[PDB]
């Protein structure tokens, strides 16, 4: 992404929302819901908090942050060594190799017995109030506002209080919008495309930065001359 | 015995036959004989 | 009508 | 690298039939019984649904990767070739 | 099939259907009728139970049991080697090799004179009553669903109580959801697909499993090294 | 045919068309002659019984039985060689090679003189009352109502009694479900397919199977091993 | 899957769709079917619960757990050994190999006599209530939200009060949203494209991992340096 | 230079299947079972969304790196063959 | 209108293409036989 994330409370796309006369009826209750709605149908990984968080393995199984939502990685905090997917379908369950996990809910199934592991995870920025904080990208601003004035039009098209034609143009408006929110928080940087060109020219190659937290991912690849 | 014309199906798989037909038994292609009869041949006139 |  | 991969769908595989015996005598007699008045293909045959579920082909996960692996090939006969001429030993004067 | 065909009674059905306003003179006794007629148009394997049940062959003539519905295999009793169609016009007629059946009433056609066969076939699974038992696959509860409501439709249009577009998308539907069924129904689990893989690679091809009861199929094919 | 021909009363189509409405001016009379019509029209070969019946050649001509329909084979009862068609058009007239037969009415010209003749015909399975006994599958049923259904919609729709739309849907589903029929009773079963392998795979082809009653047709082709 | 399976219990859904006011008369009662309905017709196996539990067969015959929807594996319990699909006709039906399964209802067929087997399967996870519990994966929620919808919207339709332009709407954004959550759960996370990775380039291809529990399929292949 | 790239959708892996269990039975068999009638092509069907998501193939990334090289490659032949001519020292002349 | 045009129909069956894969197959299976007894077609003549 090439700008920054700068965050500002939720009543901003209010501010915006309200402007229209239809959208009148719009609360604080109805922005959070379909704010939420909308941050995960585009799943930007810019908007999410990076939090890393060391938990204990009792038997194969380990309590989980409260605020998890994804996991960039899984590690034994002794080694370093990222853990994989788990693939076993009796993991834990005797009869009469590699670390891996696998996580449902609260809990995160790996395949050690008692160990400290170090999981790298995604959470939602908060404000004061324990409520969702956006992006101010006016782009993303606008993609949020274009989102609820949708829904709303698409309820009041559902009751025949809106015409065909008003929920056609805004309809295609907010998908012109969210290919463009997508392509704006996804895009890389300059560095990032630094990061991305010492990742693709490699004379020879790199192929485990998994095992790593993809801290060398980037790093640029020198040869000696000879 | 392969050199004989003979293969027994128990020396390259599991048997999951005793009948003497190739819809469950396998033919012998005795391509390793000529290989030999060459060597001995070639004793023989040395 | 069928044109689906 | 793997061979292709072909994407089959079972919409047509006769009434009554496991799909481990049908495949099994398609590869003995080189030919597959279908059943193209399935319940399943109700909607293309009666235009209810898109056409292309009883067409379109089979597709493949094809991946040129005999194209890159020929590219190396050669570029280690240049590399090899090359550090015969620099050294001074032809392929001719090995042998 | 990756998910298991848990029995439930057929007023599940009726549960669902009568949801439907249009839909309250449906009975049992419809139901039973459009059900037996959705289960053989599907002609879905893993609906049926299978079963194994000797007869007697009097003279190229055998008792067929009364549940039969379709016969996976007949076998020898004393042999175990199976039995292939029979395409001979003149069976046990005299005039003045390997054994076979043909099948077309109560009443199985053998090559043989007085031998016990076994059959293995597939029949309905009942209830307490005397009533088919379906599946509690919600995919097919809900195909079910909609091949009946598509034939009340239908009939409501002959007579033209529902409009046509009703019709359509009932149709529409109703093809879509059968589709759907029959994939869910035949593609092959894991297991499954095991069975095929060691089917499909042989070095050695096996060609010969419908002398025995398939047994063998699904068998890998171990190649010694040398 | 993977399912079993189980046979019911006539009738059992006159319980499902008068669920209609505008079918319960049918009749058991009516039922009978399009039931014949629908059984001639997709002369499906599984619906017939299938009966061997010998008779006397007086001279280049002999008596046919009174139920049969079609003729699988003739053959000769003493020999058991099969009869071919009569290409020649003086057979029996003379002027001033192997056998062969044709058959018009109740009346079977063969080319030899005196000689008695296995006939392996099909018929139709009969009723207590002398009437036609028709298969239970419901796909069979579901294609005969519909049938039915068509050609009284069409005399309705002759009249102006019915919408054109309505006959429009009724030959609509009719030709889905005749389609289906004809591939339920047609494909062959596993039985069926060992038989049709066994037939396909010969490194020496078999092309004499006419001459006995196509017995060995679907016998396996054995190799010794050498 | 790159998100985490955190569960919410059912009236969240309630909550969401009862904003329309169309959709006031819906219930806890309802939401349940319909809820079920989505679940099975998409599909996804990150919404189930794994569990494993052992059983005993009897001759040749198991009781299966109660919550069991689908078996990822069985396999036997001193060895380890996986099972495979049965391809058997007659299992243990004697005359006058390696092991394998066959499950129907809450009955699991054998090929073995007298032995322990570890069943790993797939159930519903529960509420305190013996109720479902559904994801809170905000486009999860929307698609099944979006489904209900559909379904009472078609009913409606299907008396005539809504219009067609209000269902064909609600049928497309369904369409999209369905597709949408359907990528959602199953495109791998980046520990799932590590094991994918380490299951894909094999100089040496392992090919049976199913006699395991699938626990070394995205085990990295080693090669050592000479 | 790295191989040709495919763009894989798994918008037809069968229900109940991982990604990783279907891809590594492709691999084994070089057949993968699909599912044209998901619930996620259910818009595609029905005619509700483009039909070019139940069709159009699968994409490529191709960069065209080979003909580049080999452009190279005879660069470096031409340039050492003159070099070669304007020392008088011909290639027949050094072997 | 496809009664005053379409061409003129033709009953063909591709029958040389498999008389030639028998007649290259027979040619296959005497080289075999040939190079099993030791006895090439050269040595013959």
């Amino acid at each position: 992404m090439v700008n920054n994330i700068n965050w500002v409370k939720l009543p901003v796309i209010l501010d915006r929302l309200l402007r229209h006369p239809l959208l009148t009826d719009l609360n604080l209750e109805t922005a959070i819901q379909y704010t939420l709605d909308f941050i995960s149908a585009m799943g930007l990984p810019n908007v999410y908090v990076d939090k890393i968080e060391t938990i204990d393995i009792k038997e194969y199984r380990g309590e989980l942050p409260c605020d998890l939502i994804s996991i960039n990685q899984v590690r034994l905090h002794k080694n370093g060594i990222a853990l994989r997917a788990m693939t076993d379908n009796f993991n834990a369950y005797p009869t009469h190799g590699e670390p891996s996990f696998k996580t449902q809910g609260r809990v995160i199934f790996t395949s050690i017995k008692h160990e400290k592991v170090d999981i790298s995870y995604k959470a939602i920025m908060l404000d004061d109030e324990g409520l969702p904080l956006i992006p101010d990208n006016p782009i993303f601003l606008k993609t949020l506002e274009l989102y609820i004035k949708k829904e709303w039009f698409t309820i009041l098209f559902d009751m025949g209080k809106i015409s065909p034609a008003v929920l056609n143009n805004t309809q295609q408006e907010y998908a012109f919008k969210a290919g463009q929110c997508n392509n704006e928080f996804v895009i890389p940087s300059v560095s990032e495309m630094e990061a991305i060109t010492n990742m693709w020219n490699q004379l020879i190659p790199r192929v485990t930065e998994f095992r790593r937290g993809f801290k060398n991912l980037g790093d640029k690849e020198y040869i000696r001359v000879h | 015995d392969l050199l004989n014309g003979r293969l027994h199906m128990s020396d390259l798989e599991l048997v999951l036959i005793k009948a003497a037909y190739i819809p469950d038994r396998l033919q012998h292609y005795p391509i390793m004989n000529s290989k030999l009869n060459v060597l001995r041949g070639e004793e023989s006139k040395r | 009508t069928s044109l689906p | 690298n793997w061979g292709s991969i072909l994407e089959l769908d079972l919409s047509k595989v006769p009434k009554g039939w496991d799909v481990g015996k049908w495949m099994y005598y398609a590869r003995v007699n080189h030919i597959a019984v279908i059943d193209s008045f399935k319940e399943g293909t109700i909607g293309a045959s009666t235009g209810k649904l898109a056409g292309a579920l009883n067409n379109a082909g089979k597709g493949m996960i094809e991946t040129n990767i005999g194209n890159y692996i020929q590219q190396q090939i050669n570029l280690l006969e240049f590399i090899k070739m090359e550090m015969a001429d620099v050294a001074g030993i032809s392929k001719q004067r090995e042998g």
